RNA sequence: CCUCCGCAUAAGCCUGCGUCAGAUACUGACAAUUAACAGCCCAAUAUCUACAAUCAACCAACAAGUCAUUAUUACCCUCACUGUCAACCCAACACAGGCAUGCUCAUAAGGAAAGGUUAAAAAAAGUAAAAGGAACUCGGCAAAUCUUACCCCGCCUGUUUACCAAAAACAUCACCUCUAGCAUCACCAGUAUUAGAGGCACCGCCUUGGCUCCACGAGGGUUCAGCUGUCUCUUACUUUUAACCAGUGAAAUUGACCUGCCCGUGAAGAGGCGGGCAUAACACAGCAAGACGAGAAGACCCUAUGGAGCUUUAAUUUAUUAAUGCAAACAGUAACCUGCAUUAAAAAUUUCGGUUGGGGCGACCUCGGAGCAGAACCCAACCUCCGAGCAGUACAUGCUAAGACUUCACCAGUCAAAGCGAACCUCAAUUGAUCCA
RNA sequence: GCUAAACCUAGCCCCAAACCCCCACCUUACUACCAAACCUUAGCCAAACCAUUUACCAAAAUAAAGUAUAGGCGAUAGAAAUUGACUGGCGCAAUAGAUAUAGUACCGCAAGGGAAAGAUGAAAAAACCAAGCAUAAUAUAGCAAGGACUAACCCCUAUACCUUCUGCAUAAUGAAUUAACUAGAAAUAACUUUGCAAGGAGAGCCAAAGCUAAGACCCCCGAAACCAGACGAGCUACCUAAGAACAGCUAAAAGAGCACACCCGUCUAUGUAGCAAAAUAGUGGGAAGAUUUAUAGGUAGAGGCGACAAACCUA
């Protein structure tokens, strides 16, 4: 026989029918969005059309991305969209020669970073691309608040994002009192990335964590039917006393 | 010599080598059980 | 030659044939002579001209190339300024 | 394999520990070293190699009394059970220390080279120049790893401002710091190398089987 | 009259000769192995344990060894659960095989070699044998009676191809050489008298050794002596088999068969074809000349642009490891990780043309002149002979274009009037496509 | 006249529609109760070898178009912009349709492989023929018949079939025989026949009589292999852990002598579809050790393991 729905659509059917349906709206919006990253290991065509050589006619060009591979150590740190390139290569830059496996890895550093919003010094495994993106973002706090989910590409990086975002959304006593003007300076410096707390709590989670957080919200130890029925009976007797 | 009898039974070896606990220890053994379950086997392990 | 592609189910052309031969619409195929621009210092002038001609193909060669291409290459093309537009049709060919 | 190494013991015990053979095999279960397996069953005597290890809440140079010189199955020398203070321990016995001798463990660097007997141990500052020593450590305090096999004696050739030069028994030279401890004298079981093994049986008791395919290539 | 049998535990089976009923140890029903034997254990923190065993006493070693608790804290509630049968398990089988430990040393336990005859052959096993005593034979193999010496090899005891090889091979003490100065998952809880790797073969004397050299061997040969059915040369009996009666009852094999001999013939070795001859029909027992008997899509030989190895000084690669160099990421002062190159190691992929009076060896592989092939064209050869892989002269050695030839296909090759432009090619083969560059 | 033979519905297949599912049990599963997932597929295969390359598989109608494009520029590969997208059956009917009466019985240590088969009828509270035989053995002579004949034989003629071969009666292959099942799949272009016709066609195409539609044409079984992922060390090789056995005599701690138990397997004989997919019987070698052996554990496939025999790793 045939399935009623295609198998690539089975996951969306789950996300519509389950507790995954009782997940909040914005979270499922992000999960369904799932956009494309920034070019890191390939050079994008600057144009949509190009007059290709060997015949002066404009052919359309699309830039296809390299299938990059990210290890769990990357997710433990922060690599700036940078990962391993597992591919083949030709032996002597000549196709009429051996074809042979190749793994290109990035260079990894243990750098120590201060985040002004959390006020903590983190030591993480960065690379030069993160360092440069931090320099062009003008700080780690701005880098993590500005960078998108998949351009950041770290479970840790998005934990940092929702910690920072919750810090902003609650306006917490972050360092301690006696410096509320400096705290006001911090939250005014990053005032632009302000979202509701009910959104910032769900920023950055995996789907497993989101389902676990949701069922923790809706546990609700059962109400005794003694309570329910005595409420009904009291209502009915007050109705009879009214009538 | 006479080479008929390679099967020298012991229930400790039988259970330790092909048992449910051992099948379920390895991820390839979990797939062995899953394959017997799909085939429909009445006995999935020793 | 790929009579049935895995992708479409259609029949494929041999692009080696399209690189080398010209199909005129009447069924004639026109080629170059194999060797027409090598060792011209040691070839004699008459052999050099014989090599320089564009020649026709045999009947069985024509049928093989008919088979090795698809019918896109057998349609009637009305290019702007074509040096073969007069050759695309047969005149006085009795039998 | 399920290879927990048998050497899990933490406290320095004087009693022998039941020693498990290995067959020359890794934790992976496969042969790593060829020609090993099936000796006589033995037990490991825990040797303290830090010759100057003063006992708990005590002071510098101390005295020990040798109790018993004994064959050790797990090495080539003889082990002396010695006792000093409230604790007793095994050490490698140099040659000609019987049961009843008294040995000295000093960390003191006397300016004059100490006139010392054959058994005791001092740093190389207290040892004279050109002196036969055996239990030698590279850094001070790590414990002796060099000459301590049966009948071997490395010489102290010269003393330099902060270091010293040891001729190791391979006709070798080694720079050691001045302050590290070393025992004087040559190790026991001399004549040991002039023991003919005799039978392939005697080799198989020592724990070395004939093994072929030694190059897994 | 028999038996390394029997009984028990272990392991393994899982009700598998208990009673009854029924049909032709099978089927069903009903029963049964009762814990005292055995199993299922331990509240811990710190800590204590140098001393073997062997009748363990002298005494003897080397290969150096298994049996062991204390101070305190908490803990009296007590005996559950499970195994317990048998003629049994692993070998497809009610299988001459495999099967650990205790005890009995011929059993106190357990079993039955003959269905019934007869007494042929051939076959199996046994016993006896005149005279002779290895004449047998590859060889004293087997039997019979016990023994001697010499060589060859390997020093020895050991190990090996489960299921054709037990050896001269492998291992082994001994010796040499090479690599390694060190700590915690091997080597190693080790340290140059140590560890890892390779090789030779003990030993006395001397410096690819050599000469002696003792003991040992189901090794390989040789001699003497005996002994004997090995033999001259076979025989007699007994047991199994056998044959016949009774019960049960296979398998390979098979185109169909109404299935003779001789000579000839013929895909060259005929029951069946030609010419002769023979010739009523059916069992049973033997035999082994034929059915190119059966078995197993010949392992020998060749073939396949079939497969797999094996080694390399075959081709292609270093993706992986290594040790360099260069950057990259730190400290500075007037090491480890990543990227790119290199040379090594281990590899990894892949292939190993053709003709051939089998294949291999040797020789050849394209083109041209002559002969075979005498008079249009053609015409083979691991047939008979001779040559070429260019050389000259100028550089019309331009450009075009009717019509033809063609090496037996195509590709390629050859001639050529006229016309335009001009001075006014020689040539026996004298060579090479496409894609790339 | 025995053995049989016959049968029809148990179900199944392809579509459409519609998105579907008390106790015990990860310890030795089915046992009341104690201190860690995430990493390019490779290769067979085509290139008539093979070494770059070699379709798709990793959701995408019709056409553009097998076009641009790629490519030992070769086998082959190949776009996009743009463009019109209510249940049924010329299905099976018990060797078929599902493997299915069942993932059972049985086989294997395991992963795994994997069957067979039933037909009285409304109610059972009721007939004939495959092969093989039998009824009924045979009578000279011969591919088993044919011509015939008064008549079965007698007479004359007469080298089974298939396949492979230059040539087979061949002493070349296959085949006891019966029943059932078991092997020609399609395009380019032609031709034939209609429709319409300088146009055809229910657009995206062709067209210097064409175009549209149909009809005709392309087998079955069989390696050794290769790669990936599992499963295996209850046999065997080696190792680890905690055990055990080794009479007697001689000898007096020796890889000691003779010799049982046990371990092995030298010679012969039997056996060969066997008692046995390596046994039996006598003969023999070791039998206090580099021994044998029970139990548990470990090493896993270009891997292990090896006192090297290409040995062993479940016949
Ligand atoms: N035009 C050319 C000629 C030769 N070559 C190169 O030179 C080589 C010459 O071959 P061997 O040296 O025989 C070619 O294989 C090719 O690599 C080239 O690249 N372009
Ligand atoms: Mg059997
Ligand atoms: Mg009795
Ligand atoms: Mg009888
Ligand atoms: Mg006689
Ligand atoms: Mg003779
Ligand atoms: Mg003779
Ligand atoms: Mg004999
Ligand atoms: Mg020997
Ligand atoms: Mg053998
Ligand atoms: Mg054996
Ligand atoms: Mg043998
Ligand atoms: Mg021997
Ligand atoms: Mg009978
Ligand atoms: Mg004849
Ligand atoms: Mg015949
Ligand atoms: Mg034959
Ligand atoms: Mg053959
Ligand atoms: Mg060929
Ligand atoms: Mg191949
Ligand atoms: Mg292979
Ligand atoms: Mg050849
Ligand atoms: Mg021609
Ligand atoms: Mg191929
Ligand atoms: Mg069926
Ligand atoms: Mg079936
Ligand atoms: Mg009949
Ligand atoms: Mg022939
Ligand atoms: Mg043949
Ligand atoms: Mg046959
Ligand atoms: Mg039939
Ligand atoms: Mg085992
Ligand atoms: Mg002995
Ligand atoms: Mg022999
Ligand atoms: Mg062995
Ligand atoms: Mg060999
Ligand atoms: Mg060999």
């Amino acid at each position: 026989p045939l399935h009623k729905y295609p198998v690539w659509l089975w996951k969306r059917l789950q996300l519509r029918e389950g507790i995954c349906s009782r997940l909040p709206g914005h979270y499922l919006r992000s999960l369904e969005e799932e956009r494309t990253p920034t070019p890191v290991h390939y050079r994008p065509h600057g144009a949509k059309f190009k007059i290709n050589p060997k015949n002066g006619q404009r052919e359309r060009v699309e830039d296809v991305p390299i299938p990059i591979y990210f290890p769990p150590e990357s997710q433990r740190g922060l690599w700036g969209g940078e990962g391993w390139i597992l591919g083949q290569i030709y032996a002597n830059n000549d196709k009429l020669s051996k074809r042979l496996k190749k793994v290109w890895k990035p260079q990894l550093f243990e750098r120590e970073f201060y985040s002004e919003i959390l006020d903590k010094k983190f030591t993480v495994t960065v690379t030069m691309r993160t360092l440069d993106l931090i320099d062009e973002a003008y700080g780690l706090d701005f880098y993590i608040l500005k960078a998108s989910g998949e351009d950041l590409c770290s479970k840790f990086g998005m934990d940092l994002k929702r910690g920072m975002l919750l810090r902003l959304a609650r306006q917490d006593p972050q360092l301690h009192p006696e410096d509320p003007e400096r705290r006001a300076a911090i939250y005014d410096k990053y005032k632009e990335f302000a979202i509701p707390e009910e959104e910032a709590e769900w920023v950055g989670l995996t789907l497993e964590e989101a389902i676990e957080k949701q069922r923790l919200l809706e546990e609700k130890d059962p109400v005794p039917l003694f309570k329910i029925y005595v409420a009904e009976l009291i209502q009915q007797l007050q109705q009879q006393a009214l009538s | 010599k006479a080479r008929g009898n390679e099967y020298q039974p012991s229930n400790i070896k039988r259970k330790n080598k092909h048992g449910w606990v051992r099948r379920l220890s390895t991820p390839a053994g979990v797939q062995v059980i899953l394959r017997r379950m799909l085939k429909g086997r009445k006995s999935l392990s020793h | 030659l790929t009579y049935f592609s895995a992708r479409k189910g259609k029949r494929k052309t041999v692009k080696a044939v399209i690189d080398r031969f010209l199909r005129l619409h009447c069924g004639l195929w026109v080629r170059r002579k194999a060797g027409y621009k090598k060792k011209l210092w040691k070839k004699t002038p008459a052999r050099k001209k014989r090599l320089r001609e564009f020649v026709f193909c045999n009947k069985t060669q024509s049928k093989l190339l008919d088979k090795m291409t698809t019918s896109f290459w057998k349609r009637r093309n009305w290019y702007v300024d074509d040096p073969y537009q007069k050759y695309h049709d047969r005149t006085n060919l009795k039998v | 394999a399920n290879f927990v190494s048998w050497k899990s013991r933490t406290k320095y015990t004087i009693t022998p520990v039941k020693m498990r053979k290995s067959g020359g095999r890794d934790h992976t279960g496969r042969i790593r070293v060829h020609g090993i397996g099936g000796g006589h069953k033995q037990r490991y005597r825990m040797i303290d190699f830090l010759r100057f290890r003063p006992e708990e809440t005590k002071s510098g140079p101390f005295e020990e009394k040798v109790i018993q010189v004994r064959y050790d199955p797990c090495r080539s020398a003889d082990i002396a059970l010695v006792a000093g203070g409230s604790r007793k321990r095994w050490i490698i016995a140099t040659e000609n220390m019987q049961a009843g001798d008294t040995i000295l463990n000093s960390n003191h660097i006397g300016r004059m080279a100490v006139a010392a007997r054959e058994g005791d141990a001092h740093p190389l500052g207290a040892l004279p120049v050109g002196t036969l020593i055996n239990n030698v450590e590279s850094e001070p305090g790590r414990g002796a790893q060099y000459i301590r096999a049966a009948g071997t004696c490395g010489v102290l050739l010269r003393k330099v401002n902060g270091t010293a030069i040891i001729q190791l028994p391979s006709k070798r030279q080694m720079q050691v710091l001045e302050t590290c401890v070393a025992t004087v004298g040559r190790v026991s079981n001399v004549d040991h190398n002039k023991r003919v093994i005799g039978k392939a049986g005697r080799n198989r008791w020592l724990g070395k089987r004939p093994n072929s395919g030694r190059w897994h290539r």
